[PDB]
């Protein structure tokens, strides 16, 4: 029903989406083994 | 205050009943398996 003209601009359908600790060594061991290894060095 | 034993036998149980404090904070959290109180 109209005239188009060249494509001035190229596009598609695109996904969007949405986009360490000071002491992230401990991270590997859960807090409740750090504890448990302090009491158990006390204990042995 | 003559029976020495008994002060050695206060140490036992102090020891023994820090060793089930551990064994009963890990059966604790074990059977857990928030924070705590």
């Amino acid at each position: 029903v109209i005239d188009f003209s060249k494509p001035f601009m190229s596009l598609g359908i695109s996904i969007m989406i949405k986009k360490p600790g000071v002491f992230s060594f401990l991270d590997p061991l859960a807090y409740e083994i750090w504890m448990c290894i302090v009491f158990a060095y006390i204990g042995v | 205050k003559t029976r020495h034993n008994i002060i050695l036998s206060a140490g036992i149980f102090f020891v023994s009943a820090g060793l089930s404090n551990i064994i009963g904070i890990i059966v604790y959290i074990s059977a857990n398996a928030y924070s705590y109180g």
